[PDB]
């Protein structure tokens, strides 16, 4: 997350951080992720597409920190990862960038509520907030353009979400941009999301309920001028969700 | 891997 203010988890108990471990046994931050059941989180196709072997990925939920543990955390190894058929990435524009990974304990359980696990409620079918509504997003993504390494306290901010109109003008993505995304962004370009936020919530309060409106999917850098940060329209993907969950 | 943003985590670029 570029700009923002770092936060921590009781704030965005639904985020979800998943990582992936490698021989040698080094493990690696691979993309956020959202808690939508108990038992399902879920992100975006993009970050598994080349590695799709459920068995290298370890998630956490309660989690605050990168490389650090937080009281309450809950450790989870992935029993389905579910990738869109239909996923493919142009230049810049992802399609059906959406996954979903059915989460188990060691113990074989799913996630338990606490203060800092919850679920995020999904939106009803065709029912997206006005452009210009004030959005969240939460990761542990890039800072700066300039980072080698990630943020190790969880960070969020806050943007707004542009009309399709506005996000296919030519300086912005012109026909990249499809109906089935959701483009949102700082209106001065300062806050945004970056690389390592992929797959985390876009959050939006549609009818005093927080919903899961967005995933991080895509964008040309990070908070760069008139290149909004691109997100999956989840409430475009209810039927593909509901029949693979 | 490639380091070019949001679409490129955890990818494999030879
Ligand atoms: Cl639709």
């Amino acid at each position: 997350i570029i700009g923002g203010e770092f936060t921590t988890i009781e704030n965005q108990p639904w985020f979800a951080a998943i990582y992936r471990r490698h021989r040698g046994g080094s493990v690696t931050y691979v993309c956020g992720g959202s808690l939508i059941s108990p038992c399902w989180v879920i992100s975006a196709t993009h970050c598994f597409i080349d590695y799709p072997k459920k068995e290298d990925y370890i998630v956490y939920l309660g989690r605050s920190r990168l490389n650090s543990n937080t009281q309450g955390e809950m450790k989870f190894e992935v029993e389905n990862l579910i990738l869109h058929k239909d996923y493919s990435a142009d230049t810049l524009a992802h399609h059906n960038d959406i996954a979903l990974l059915k989460i188990r304990s060691k113990e074989g359980r799913c996630a338990q509520p606490s203060r800092t696990i919850q679920t995020i409620a999904l939106p009803s079918m065709y029912n997206d907030p006005q452009f210009g509504t004030s959005c969240e997003i939460t990761g542990f993504g890039k800072e700066q353009s300039t980072d080698y390494l990630y943020p190790e306290q969880l960070k969020m901010t806050v943007v707004k979400l542009i009309s399709h109109r506005e996000c296919q003008q030519p300086h912005y993505y012109g026909s990249e941009v499809t109906t089935k995304m959701l483009c949102a962004a700082d209106p001065q370009w300062k806050t945004d999301s970056c690389q390592g936020d992929s797959g985390g919530p876009l959050v939006c309060s549609l009818q005093g309920r927080m919903t899961l409106t967005g995933i991080v999917s895509w964008g040309r850098g990070c908070a760069l001028k008139d290149k909004p940060g691109v997100y999956t329209r989840v409430s475009h993907f209810l039927p593909w969700i509901r029949s693979h969950t | 891997g490639x380091a070019l943003g949001r679409g490129c985590e955890n990818h494999r670029c030879l």
